[PDB]
């Protein structure tokens, strides 16, 4: 998914 | 769509300052590098095996620390300049970004320094900034150190962080009064959590007052949260938070709010 998250 | 703001939401103050982008020819690589990385489906079935084991005892940042996945995007070398407002050919001596990452946007701000700090909480990828060649501080050494850094960026850890408040004051502490800027990153709508085992979230210990409903409510509201610390926004633009993609997409993008602020 996104890294951030 | 990614850089677009309607200025008529933000109060006549904020529109000043306001610092438009739109997609660069670095933007443009980054995406073009992360698609075709995207495409290459049986490493990611290794990735996904190692995750699933792994996630039970590590947390998901770590993980991609571990196998070199999930590089991000805030700005590029064009845009970065054109907001700090500095020339090419422009250079200071001292950086901290806190909460780098991977470190490859602390890269794509290093050119403009000499002196290259940094602080991270995943030894995975405290592994890949001392790759890189910087000098990894902790979280409590970066603001009691006896320098005066020049410029320090928090980008994307307000919402990562058990006290935030607490960090901008420690980021007034540290900073040069006269000629030191402060770039900081933050994903509106502000959803703010820190990070567990398995990619579990966690309330903060200090909540922010960012409240609105929109990217434009929110950046409105920040001026007070930036005022209690010490700051003031000098400039700001809208970028979108890019991220390498998996199996299911091929790349990720986040509404970043980026603002430069003045002691
Ligand atoms: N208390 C803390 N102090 C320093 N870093 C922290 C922290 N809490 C979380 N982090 C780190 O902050 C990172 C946020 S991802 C944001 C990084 C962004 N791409 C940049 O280069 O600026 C995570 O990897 C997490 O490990």
């Amino acid at each position: 998914g996104h890294t951030h998250e | 769509q990614w850089y677009v703001c309607n200025r008529e939401k933000l109060c006549e103050s904020l529109q000043a300052v306001f610092v438009q982008s739109y997609l660069d020819q670095g933007t443009q690589i980054f995406l073009n590098n992360s698609i075709e990385k995207s495409g290459w489906l049986f490493i990611q079935l290794y990735h996904s095996f190692v995750s699933s084991v792994f996630s039970l005892f590590m947390s998901r940042t770590s993980i991609n620390g571990l196998l070199g996945r999930g590089s991000m995007f805030v700005f590029s070398p064009d845009q970065f300049q054109r907001l700090l407002k500095i020339n090419p050919d422009w250079k200071t001596h001292r950086l901290l970004d806190l909460g780098a990452g991977d470190g490859e946007v602390t890269k794509i701000m290093s050119p403009h320094f000499e002196e290259i700090y940094a602080t991270e909480l995943s030894e995975t990828m405290i592994w890949q900034l001392q790759k890189k060649k910087y000098r990894v501080l902790g979280i409590n050494e970066w603001q009691n150190t006896g320098f005066q850094y020049d410029v320090i960026s928090c980008l994307n850890l307000l919402d990562r962080c058990d006290q935030p408040l607490t960090l901008l004051k420690d980021i007034r502490s540290v900073l040069e009064p006269t000629r030191g800027r402060v770039i900081l990153a933050l994903v509106l709508p502000f959803h703010p959590y820190v990070e567990n085992v398995g990619g579990k979230w966690e309330k903060p210990s200090e909540i922010l007052e960012i409240k609105g409903q929109n990217w434009e409510e929110q950046v409105n509201s920040l001026p007070e949260v930036f005022r209690k610390a010490g700051f003031v926004i000098e400039a700001f633009t809208r970028l979108p938070y890019l991220c390498e993609g998996d199996m299911y997409n091929d790349y990720y993008v986040l509404d970043d709010a980026v603002f430069v602020l003045k002691p």
